[PDB]
């Protein structure tokens, strides 16, 4: 009779040997592998253009320039605004004062 | 022995009961040995011998008195299994009406509260007997429990086309010791019987025949039931799975890229 | 212990029969009842050494051929009424008579019904050697009787076991199916173990990297 | 551990996917977003003397190398700075090592130049 599995326990069976364990355990460790590989690579990079006083908040979808003492910043957004020769040109211009 | 054998009024309540017991039963006209009998507060050997054989007779007839009953009271009191025999020495039983006759007196009445109590015993027994022939029927008869529940049926059914052949074997013996050879009369009261039989065992065949089809329905509809259910599983489970991967897969190539992007040098 | 000194005494040529069943010898009448499965009769004990196992003999006979219970019918004798009033345990005074006499009657109707008319309470605790056997006498006549009448009523009990064995291999077919059915969830609930396991596994050690 | 129970299980499962979806977003291109921004790249120099080459422009418009480990820091430029201008930022390295300053000043200066 049809609608109705042919041998149901070899099918739950044949779903549990395709159930591939190993494979996705080693595909997260090849992914924090590449975190890190990331993390160590961009390191001195990062020092960097922090230490030129720009600094991001990806999570307020902007950025924060720093270089203003007297608790004086700015800040930029990345939505879909304005062309990049602008950002470029403003963040440059408000950093060596 | 325990009993106050001697006290006067003690003696003259049992005296009473006796007399009434001997009395409303017929004694004195179906023995004229004593007749009209009265109070024998002084008894006469001969009329106690009298009195103990209608008593004991009334309880087991068939008895076969020899022609010194004198000789027997002992031993049918010790079959009786009378509680009070200790205190009965066999020499006091040839002349009772002397000074030792508060024992035997006792004894009488002992008797007439037994009868009282046979004749209520026995008739009991009569009332069960009549219970037992049809309690079989009216359990069958009752409604009917899952096979798990009902066990010990096929006992049941032996158990009474047992009796009904019992009946039919007895009386039939009955006529052939009466010297009758026809047993039609028996034979159709067991035909009768053994009829109400394969009604009510019918029945259950009948219903037992209905679960069986219904049970079929019933596993047809749970088979798929279940079926499904591992369908379903055996779905999602593999969606999950592809899910995973995918979000995987994703994420090695998106890394892979800002790696090289990290790595382009020119 | 080894009796056969009744053998030696005088044995009349001529006989005498009052009562209307065979009166059978020692040896074919304990044949005889071992035939009928009362194992307990033998030559020895239903001979002068005819002593108290005659209660337990004669419990057998009525129980087996009566197809009744001497022990239930003794347990309806003794009960009026028990839920309120008690002067039952204590009237130990008529307790053990009125069951003796009880039985007494159950053997004296069982016995009127075959041919002795006289069963009496010597028979139960004074027994006899040659009364003993008149009334066992009487048992086998009864018994090889009721043999005979047994083909005139197997048309009956062929009948009997056909529907009984419809009803049983009904039974069987309903307890097979569901035995079958109970068995595939069985395997099923198995399989979607192992695989629940599995999955529980598989997210388990992925949680290590997540975090 | 029932089928009937399977339920329980896709709610877990649910959650599983859930989760690890949400590990794996994409958030670790800090550096690409800094150089686009800035459009700023650091490079290897075209003479191993000096290692460092800085990059302003999306194209090699403007850049300068340094050698901070030999005797001559300050190395080549496109723009032809001027030799006063080459002390200027060998000495905003040398005494003063603020890195984002020489980047300024190098900056400022380069863009001027053609
Ligand atoms: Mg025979």
């Amino acid at each position: 009779k049809d609608n109705l599995l042919d041998n149901p326990v070899e099918f739950l069976k044949e779903v549990r040997e395709s159930f591939d364990i190993q494979q996705d355990v080693d595909a997260m460790k090849r992914i924090r592998h590449d975190l890190d590989v990331i993390k160590e690579e961009s390191e001195a990079r990062l020092k960097l253009y922090r230490s030129l006083g720009v600094i991001l908040d990806l999570e307020n979808d902007q950025v924060l320039i720093n270089r203003k003492n007297d608790g004086n910043i700015d800040i930029l957004p990345l939505d879909n605004n304005l062309s990049d020769f602008y950002k470029t040109k403003y963040i440059w211009e408000r950093l060596g004062k | 022995d325990p009993r106050p054998l001697r006290d006067k009024n003690f003696q003259s309540a049992i005296q009473e009961e006796i007399y009434d017991y001997l009395k409303k039963n017929k004694f004195d006209i179906e023995t004229n040995h004593p007749i009209s009998i009265k109070f024998l507060k002084q008894p006469t050997q001969k009329g106690f011998i009298i009195i103990f054989k209608w008593l004991y007779l009334r309880l087991d007839p068939g008895y076969g008195f020899t022609k010194s009953i004198e000789n027997e009271i002992y031993q049918i009191l010790k079959n009786l299994r009378y509680p009070f025999l200790e205190s009965i020495n066999k020499s006091q039983i040839s002349a009772v009406g002397g000074s030792n006759w508060h024992k035997f007196l006792g004894m009488l009445h002992w008797m007439v509260r037994t009868n009282i109590k046979l004749d209520m015993c026995l008739n009991k027994v009569d009332r069960s007997l009549i219970n037992q022939n049809t309690q079989e029927i009216t359990i069958l008869s009752q409604p009917l429990k899952t096979l798990d529940e009902q066990d010990q049926r096929q006992e049941r059914y032996e158990l009474m086309v047992e009796k009904l052949l019992i009946d039919y074997f007895t009386e039939s013996y009955k006529s052939f010791l009466k010297l009758e050879d026809n047993y039609e009369p028996s034979m159709q009261e067991l035909k009768l019987g053994f009829e109400k039989f394969v009604h009510i065992i019918n029945t259950d065949v009948t219903s037992t025949e209905l679960k069986l089809e219904e049970l079929k329905v019933d596993l047809n509809r749970k088979r798929y039931k279940l079926h499904q259910q591992v369908i379903h599983v055996i779905d999602i489970t593999s969606k999950f799975k592809i899910n995973i991967q995918s979000s995987l897969e994703n994420s090695e190539n998106e890394l892979g890229n800002v790696i090289e992007e990290l790595r382009n040098l020119e | 212990i080894f009796k056969d000194l009744e053998a030696l005494s005088f044995q009349s040529n001529a006989s005498r029969n009052q009562d209307v069943f065979p009166i059978l010898d020692l040896q074919e009448l304990v044949i005889c009842l071992q035939s009928c499965d009362f194992a307990l009769a033998t030559q020895e004990n239903i001979s002068r050494p005819t002593s108290d196992y005659m209660v337990t003999l004669y419990k057998q006979i009525i129980e087996n051929f009566m197809g009744i219970s001497v022990e239930s019918l003794l347990n309806s004798s003794n009960q009026e009424t028990g839920d309120g009033h008690l002067q039952e345990e204590n009237e130990n005074i008529y307790l053990d008579t009125l069951n003796v006499l009880v039985l007494n009657k159950i053997c004296f109707k069982f016995f009127e019904n075959i041919g002795v008319q006289d069963f009496n309470m010597t028979d139960l605790y004074k027994p006899e050697a040659q009364r003993t056997q008149r009334l066992l006498s009487a048992v086998v006549n009864y018994a090889r009787f009721r043999e005979e009448r047994m083909f005139d009523c197997n048309s009956f009990i062929l009948q009997m076991e056909s529907l009984l064995g419809q009803i049983n291999k009904l039974n069987d077919e309903i307890k097979q199916l569901q035995k079958d059915f109970e068995v595939e969830v069985k395997e099923i609930e198995i399989e979607y173990s192992l695989l629940s396991g599995h999955i529980n596994k598989y997210m388990n050690e992925m949680l290590e990297y997540m975090q | 551990a029932s089928i009937d129970a399977f339920s329980d299980l896709e709610r877990r499962m649910d959650g599983f996917q859930k989760d690890v979806a949400q590990v794996l977003a994409r958030q670790q291109n800090h550096v690409a977003l800094y150089e686009r921004l800035l459009q700023l790249r650091v490079l290897p120099g075209a003479s191993d003397v000096h290692d460092v080459r800085f990059v302003f422009g999306d194209d090699s418009r403007c850049w300068i190398e340094v050698a901070m480990h030999g005797d001559h820091v300050i190395g080549n430029s496109h723009p032809a700075l001027d030799p006063k201008s080459r002390a200027t930022l060998e000495h905003v390295l040398t005494v003063q090592g603020d890195l984002a300053a020489f980047l300024v000043v190098a900056r400022d200066m380069l863009l001027a130049s053609l």
